[PDB]
DNA sequence: CACGTTGATTTTT
DNA sequence: ACAACAATCAACGTGA
């Protein structure tokens, strides 16, 4: 699969886009419990439950932007360490610290991801998101769970009165499912390998990732456009129809539905699309790409092509 | 002012009437909160698919159910008074009932909008409320007369 | 001539027919002399006057003023303007800064004035408007702060000193320069806003010239 | 149905407008927390309600004038370059930059969207349009999320001490609407195919584009007329006095107003009506539209032609 | 309504003023961020706030001289050039350079808002115009927005260094009115239509047109005279006095007060006034125009015979 | 009323009144100004239904549930040993509860003339113009308390 | 008064 | 980046 594809990204990456997206449509399924809050309380929104149908309003969850990118971004710079391709220790040539003064300008999160700094300059993200909504209400897809902190002793008390160390905190239920599109811009062969990657290999999600927020990433398509398609909620807002508002239902179901309202979807966009890779083909693409991933001479070879690529890029268009 | 101004009573002097907690004790947020927290969740939890009255009587039926859990010092309509158990738990579970009318009928209905929503980004907010409101009551009752 | 010949000329073409446009506008309101020399930095492609022309354009500035109240007012204005924050504000100009560090703490006097509705006072104004220029300050490099630079004095009395030279310039502006010279009104502030500047400009680098002579 | 419209086209461009225009009404929906500012704040402003029954003064929000313009114009730039028309690499032929001296002054863009740097001249915007309202209210139609950016070691304090970098933004709820007429003179039919293109392919909008802010742009009328039509603020204003301010309404009954209240105002407006296209026209036309914009063969004929007629005009009325 | 107007007309243009006044009392509502500028500011001047009773003074925004008819009179030409009555290809008997020579000196805009360039003379504009003003002060109805221009890559850097492309510009706010008089002196019923079509069929004004400065002319009375009648300041210095200054009030209430404080200042005028259309009768008589301007037969019939007139005043007193 | 200019001075003042920090100890501008800082987003956040009474006792607990986070060396009423801890409180939940009606009626209302945009558009002048005018108070007192 | 006719200067770091 | 304007405002001679 992996070697026909190859033929369809550019050669180096560009200067300026020219409309070689790659779309990558997941659903993310919850496990063990996430967090995804910003002012102290989970973030929900009230929206149109479907489009031709289920017109009425509802409260839907949200992924809010930042929280489903900078996991992955992370996940990414982690393997980059690994491979000894950057470095955390100050007296390395090839540090990369994370967000300051001190972040690398040329190293595949950067170039990827993108970075400011203001004195060495700037590079807006290849890597496209956006807030991503539950394909259930609200209601019926969270819980709020009481926490206590006491000593050591096994008691709220050390001097006979209380602590009042108790509080409660509102969280996503397992089951619950995100439906997001993340695309990307005008990458190589090998910034597909590391994006995707990402979304493969990350698992841990939003706040308290020590103890709750696993997530299962299932892919459901990759779709080469010469543009945009469909947002988030487009496409949870199409699912809920095609769902018939009744969201309880099998993840194998809910995937092979979601496969089939993105080609539905897809018809509708003013947009090539040069493949479409769902069904039987994803699954052997998914195959190929966990083979990269496992094998620790061609995983090497890859990524530090990208290296490369992105200190060519840097070093040619980027921060120099 | 009425209109909120009683409200801004309500939201805790109807809960004052079946739960008191001693301020002096230094107690949580969530202890002194207690009924709240539980009307909040039983109004966030569910859709419309029954009534305000239904939601209002089931509700009832979680404050009477959780508030055995709670030592009996926190109810005042029970150590204020002294008659038998079965008339005193009638007069618990109608005090908790009126105070579901506010939470459903007033404080849901009409100041959250209505809608699940606009109170879930508010209930960190409208708590903060009754944890002010509990003190600005219960600490002028106490210490008035300095 | 001199004058003319720097702005609205070209360097073959004299431009006669617009004397009676330079000499209206030196007349009108005398900072216009530094309006017209900030135009000829431009003309000449030169980001910066020389030692000479920030003082031959001052000295036409107090020539063309000479018998008028409202412009030895103004002009006298501009410089203790800028001699006051020259107090708790010093970029060396020997480092080659831009127009727009040289203006700092007056660029943030006048957006406050402007930005703020027009029902709020003047003792509001000279408050908001001096926490925006402490903000300022306290984010350039400490060299930059001639009251905390100096290591010599305890630091809540450089902290002090800081705070009401911030607030006595904050006061010139919203008093003097807002008040009474623009009558109080935003409007007349702001046709001025592009000529206050550069009249500024030219008062920094004269205040640092007479400084850098005077201190031997 | 695009065959019956060509007559209507200029067959090339003309050098002085000759009252030929073509207006887009459109309602831009707001799918995920947009952000449409300068100075920092989100860009609102007071206004009537609506035009004579609700008459009492409400805040909305603006999207601001270069705002709907710009990611438009650069999504046509990038099917340009795509094609292979325009190119990025500054030794070519075809070379266009943005925002530059090095702008083409021949290509699609800088014809019919205008250009100003440099000696060869400038040229004025056949794309005409206005700053963008929103139809609700200001306090009803956002929401400010706070945002931090903690160490990669997961804490807020790798000095020992914090960074305190928490601060928030004011983000723009979805299902939010911005009325719009964006409107085209004098264009030959493959200059209406390019900019109609570029309304219903671009997809991304203000502050942080590749974290947020996508929208759905709802066309709901094009209309061929001697004249300019309404300003946004009008249509924005008729639009909230027929729903009587009750504006939680599905969003196929917020098109389905829009295009009658359109309508009813265009019987009231002094420009003579070639063509009004609205409905089951309407519908017909874009799926017509869709379908040159996933067929390469007739896009790059069609796009093709516009360079050629652009590089005509450009040579014998334009900057040569 | 027209049946009884075309009476008052005159049955050609004479080369000496017969009296034959018409006056076009308007409101001019912002409706998308004006630009009024020269010398790179808004245009402001200090003025009395009304004339009797609030005798502070105050700046209001100044619609200058010419921002108020080179928008009215570029869109009469394109209506011409639309008709087939003039055109802009060199080598055509009909063509009319803007401000040039080989300027037409016979169609409509050179008759009836003069020209002056070149051999066979200059004649003098039959519309009379004059500088508008806003009714509110400056500090009430302006507001001041950032604008930058990043690479097309989405920085401000192209190989690390700033583009430092950031400037203000003002805009005058939305619902800023600017009451004014035009004025047209011996015109025949034909020549009225046309001015009065430009009056309601232009909508944009300032600078930055092809972004910005979309205006809703309200016509409040149209009055036949003997002579001039008041200054655009005059009228504003009554309309704020009879508003006390409590000037958010609705567009319907503002239309309703204009209209009350011209009939009273009109009373006051020496000018024997043949016709005072107002309210009702001119809420006639701008629909029987509006049907006029939507008739294809109707338009061009009239707009003919208007050529006719005016290149007979042409053979007959003007340029031969 | 008058009110509707020259605030900030009463506005720090009626904050300075129970809660405070010595500028020798060097302290963060978000630290200074704390109480405004939970005074408007309490009432940039809520809905725009709600009346002036029901702000402020929501703002009040709002800064409440905060300022207890932190050491007793910046509370200047729980630090007074002359009164007992219990009436401490009675005397500091008043200076609280007047200090936010200054900000949701003089600072919200008049000055801003209740409109959210223009609060939020001027939220960071009325933010650093009380930071100002704290340190200029504070530096001020040491002077003539000596 | 009423017809008709058509050439010239030298230059502003 | 780049324009600071553009035109027009007799002087005779000859015959009736």
């Amino acid at each position: 699969m992996l070697d026909s594809l190859k033929s369809q990204f550019q050669p180096s990456f560009p200067r300026l886009a020219s409309g070689h997206y790659v779309h990558f449509l997941m659903l993310r399924h919850s496990q063990s419990f996430p967090v995804f809050q910003t002012d102290g309380v989970l973030n929900t929104t009230r929206t149109q439950a479907g489009l031709l149908e289920k017109t009425d309003q509802l409260s839907r969850l949200v992924m809010f932007k930042r929280k489903q990118t900078t996991p992955e971004r992370l996940a990414g710079r982690e393997l980059l360490r690994n491979l000894g391709l950057t470095s955390a220790d100050k007296s390395a040539k090839n540090l990369c610290e994370y967000n300051g003064e001190g972040s690398c300008k040329q190293c595949p999160d950067c170039i990827l991801y993108g970075f400011a700094i203001g004195d060495s300059g700037s590079e807006r993200s290849k890597v496209y998101s956006d807030s991503a909504f539950s394909l259930g209400a609200y209601e019926q897809s969270h819980r709020s769970f009481t926490f206590n902190a006491p000593f050591e002793g096994g008691t709220m008390s050390e001097a006979g009165v209380m602590r009042s160390a108790i509080n409660e905190l509102d969280h996503i239920l397992p089951e619950v499912t995100f439906p997001t599109v993340e695309s990307l811009r005008d990458a190589t062969y090998e910034g597909f390998i590391y994006v995707l990657g990402n979304l493969l290999r990350t698992k841990r999600y939003g706040a308290q990732e020590s103890r709750t927020g696993t997530m299962k990433n299932h892919l459901v398509g990759i779709v080469f456009a010469d543009g945009e398609i469909f947002s988030n909620l487009h496409l949870t807002q199409a699912l809920y129809d095609q769902m018939g508002g009744e969201l309880n239902k099998p993840i194998s179901e809910l995937c092979e539905t979601a496969a089939t309202v993105a080609q539905d979807l897809l018809n509708k966009e003013p947009v090539r699309k040069s493949e479409l890779i769902f069904g039987a083909h994803l699954d052997t693409l998914l195959q190929e790409v966990n083979d990269i991933y496992q094998n620790d001479a061609e995983l090497t070879k890859l990524l530090g092509s990208l290296y490369q690529q992105t200190q060519d890029y840097a070093t040619e268009f980027g921060a120099l | 002012m009425t209109e909120k101004l009683k409200l801004t009573k309500r939201l805790v002097e109807e809960y004052r009437r079946f739960y008191q907690v001693e301020l002096s004790k230094k107690p949580s947020t969530h202890a002194i909160l207690l009924p709240l927290s539980k009307a909040l969740e039983q109004i966030l939890s569910v859709p419309d698919d029954w009534d305000e009255e239904e939601l209002i009587l089931q509700g009832s039926g979680q404050l009477q159910a959780a508030l055995d859990r709670q030592e009996v010092y926190t109810r005042p309509i029970i150590k204020d008074k002294s008659v038998a158990y079965e008339t005193r738990q009638l007069q618990e579970l109608e005090a908790i009932q009126i105070f579901m009318t506010t939470c459903v009928r007033d404080l849901f209905g009409e100041m959250c909008k209505g809608d699940r929503a606009i109170l879930q980004e508010q209930r960190n907010r409208i708590k903060s409320g009754a944890e002010f409101a509990y003190r600005l009551l219960a600490l002028e009752a106490q210490q008035n007369q300095n | 001539y001199t004058l003319h010949l720097a702005a609205r000329s070209s360097p073959p073409k004299a431009r006669w027919q617009d004397l009676p446009k330079t000499v209206q506008e030196v007349m009108t309101d005398v900072l216009n002399v530094f309006a017209l020399a900030e135009q000829g930095l431009r003309r000449e492609k030169r980001d910066r006057p020389y030692e000479s022309e920030v003082t031959e354009y001052w000295q036409f500035a107090e020539l063309f003023s000479q018998g008028n109240i409202v412009m030895t007012e103004k002009l006298k204005l501009t410089k203790r303007l800028v001699e006051e924050y020259r107090r708790f504000y010093q970029v060396e100009l020997s480092k080659k800064p831009s127009t727009h560090a040289i203006l700092l703490p007056l660029s943030k006097a006048l957006e406050q004035i402007l930005s703020v509705p027009d029902d709020w006072d003047e003792e509001e104004l000279i408050l908001q408007g001096s926490g925006q220029l402490q903000a300022a300050l306290d984010r350039q490099e400490v060299y930059t702060r001639p009251i905390i630079k100096d290591k010599s004095v305890a630091y809540e009395t450089r902290q002090l000193q800081e705070l009401e030279a911030i607030q006595i310039f904050m006061t010139t502006c919203v008093r003097d320069l807002f008040g009474e010279m623009c009558k109080g009104d935003r409007a007349i502030l702001q046709e001025q806003r592009n000529r206050i500047k550069s009249g500024a400009e030219f008062a920094y680098r004269l205040l640092a010239l007479e400084a850098q002579q005077n201190q031997n």
